[PDB]
């Protein structure tokens, strides 16, 4: 969905290349593409400018999130309107609730007309249920009226609406806590074995707990990028 | 073939006598391997299936990256280009 | 059991090693080697050919090879289960360092707690653009 | 040196240096900064003084951590095409 473009390597037919990717629905903002190449007769090459596509739609909504939080915690998603089309028309918004969570609006759930260039938004003051992944799914739709601020509101065709899904986690709740155990185990060519005893409190929030083994062994962790460096002929000052 | 410092002595000769003057010139910090990319064009809807096309040498195998902006903007990039390379290429020239 | 109070204690000083090339002063470093080679001579077992398998109770599964070009990394797996109840076996030679891990969260019992706690700020909303003027207060006690 | 004909020979000596060096290596991220997990992919290649893509051996390719635990690792590699990319499946429950 989100995260770079494209990442690959080609060779060249005596003219360059003309790659073809496909676009991504999720065409929030701009993008930055550079690249380099080599022969073997003239050498290597880099851009001048990296070349900085962009794509987007004239009206849509954009969204307001967060970084994460716990679920007892509330905040108040929000998310803009944007109009660039030329005509002034009347727009409304559908969300999907979800049990992983509880939404609570500003009771102005009014449908609106914006013109071009034009912007406004909604806000709904969200707490949780869940822990985990999180998702919000919405959409902007075109409304249609005759008698409106400006004329009739032009409804423009089927795809009139988008659908925007967008994804946070969400923390367990109160204060967290580690513990660990440790063997050093050495087994002389043969086998050694060992159970693992691993209890916890009662009163624990209900699936915070996660448990992890690790396996090193130590000593002989850096005794080689050490030693080139270490040695040198020493000259200077007799203390040095 | 130029590096950044150029190093330009003219000299004559008169018998026993000789001339010469030297400076060091700027030249930009350009390489050989042209290569141009271009996609056509912008700022369109959702239209994948989208054509990327670029010009270099006849004979050649290389690689590409297209990536976000938000990052472009935030964070202090490093510099990967023919300049900072060049830099870090030791020994260009030799004082004395 | 100097290799119980041993491991963990070597693993924090490699782990605090220095990319530059020594450390921060010489003394350090000479007494540090000291202790390094002294450790690997009443260690250093050569060769350190080892397979490891982890299960539970009822059946947890995990196989992991040990060599050479494999012993400069750590290995590592989640647990799926609730309460650890597992079993570990080896077969082969060397000596390896294992680590149990848990985290989870506590909460309290807050309606009848023996903390009181009262935080504030100086402004609230700020309107004027930001309002930098802002030191944060907090008055806490303990009952019992 | 030394020049010869028929009007006169003058020889003279003096003193250069030779200078067996390596290639300039670097490495082309993707990205600055990624999710927690992902696959952190990057390219390296490495070529000397004439910069025409000159095979070299990549020897041997590390990671290391704030823990100092090596943890993507390549021994004995090579430049088909004068490059070689690379990727590492970070870990999701990572600190900063």
């Amino acid at each position: 969905f989100s995260e770079t473009f494209l990442w690959r390597l080609v060779s060249v037919d005596s003219e360059g290349q003309n790659t073809i990717t496909e676009t991504v629905p999720d065409t929030i903002t701009k993008w930055q593409g550079s690249m380099f190449c080599v022969s073997e007769k003239e050498g290597f090459g880099i851009t001048k400018y990296s070349a900085n596509f962009t794509s987007f739609l004239p009206f849509f909504v954009e969204l307001s999130l967060p970084y994460s939080l716990t679920r007892e915690e509330i905040l108040v998603m929000k998310a803009f309107v944007s109009n660039y089309l030329e005509e002034c028309i009347k727009i409304i918004v559908t969300l999907q609730p979800s049990a992983d969570f509880e939404v609570i609006p500003q009771d102005v759930k009014q449908d609106q007309c914006i013109c071009s260039g034009g912007r406004s938004s909604y806000s709904w003051n969200i707490i949780a249920s869940s822990l985990g992944r999180i998702s919000f799914i919405v959409s902007a739709e075109t409304t249609h009226i005759g008698a409106s601020c400006d004329g009739p509101s032009d409804q423009s065709q089927s795809t009139r609406k988008d659908t925007v899904i967008q994804t946070i986690l969400v923390q367990p709740e109160g204060i967290r806590k580690e513990e660990t155990s440790s063997n050093l185990v050495c087994v002389e060519d043969s086998n050694v074995e060992m159970p693992i005893n691993l209890t916890l409190p009662e009163n624990i929030v209900q699936g915070s707990a996660s448990a992890f083994v690790t396996f090193v062994g130590d000593v002989l962790g850096l005794p080689l990028s050490n030693l080139q460096n270490l040695l040198q002929m020493p000259y200077g000052c007799g203390e040095q | 073939d130029l590096a950044p410092g150029a190093e330009l002595i003219v000299y004559c000769i008169l018998d026993l006598e000789l001339i010469a003057d030297t400076i060091s010139l700027d030249i930009e910090k350009c390489f050989q391997n042209q290569v141009s990319l271009s996609f056509s064009d912008d700022l369109g809807p959702t239209a994948s299936n989208v054509s990327l096309n670029l010009s270099a040498a006849p004979g050649s195998l290389c690689g590409v990256k297209v990536i976000d902006s938000s990052l472009l903007l935030i964070n202090p990039y490093e510099s990967l280009s023919a300049s900072g390379v060049y830099y870090s290429i030791p020994y260009l020239s030799l004082f004395g | 059991d100097d290799l119980t109070y041993m491991a963990q204690i070597s693993v924090w000083l490699i782990q605090q090693q220095n990319s530059y090339g020594g450390f921060r002063s010489t003394q350090d470093t000479v007494v540090a080697l000291q202790a390094l080679a002294f450790y690997a001579q009443l260690l250093f077992k050569s060769n350190a050919h080892h397979n490891v398998f982890l299960r539970s109770e009822y059946g947890d599964v995990g196989q992991l090879n040990l060599s050479e070009h494999n012993r400069l990394v750590v290995q590592r797996l989640q647990l799926p289960e609730v309460s650890g109840n597992y079993s570990i076996s080896i077969n082969g030679t060397g000596c390896c360092l294992v680590q149990s891990t848990i985290r989870y969260n506590i909460p309290v019992p807050k309606e009848n707690s023996a903390f009181y706690v009262a935080a504030d700020s100086v402004s609230k909303n700020c309107l004027n653009g930001v309002a930098y003027t802002i030191t944060i207060t907090v008055s806490v006690s303990y009952r019992g | 040196l030394s020049v010869s004909g028929g009007g006169e020979d003058i020889k003279d000596r003096k003193a250069v240096v030779i200078a067996p060096l390596n290639t300039i290596c670097l490495i082309q991220m993707d990205k600055p900064v990624y999710k927690p997990g992902c696959k952190v992919r990057f390219r390296l290649i490495s070529l000397n003084t004439m910069l025409l893509p000159i095979s070299e051996k990549y020897t041997a390719v590390y990671l290391e951590d704030p823990s100092g635990s090596r943890i993507a690792q390549w021994q004995n590699q090579e430049s088909v095409g004068g490059v070689v990319q690379l990727e590492f499946p970070l870990i999701s429950d990572a600190a900063p």
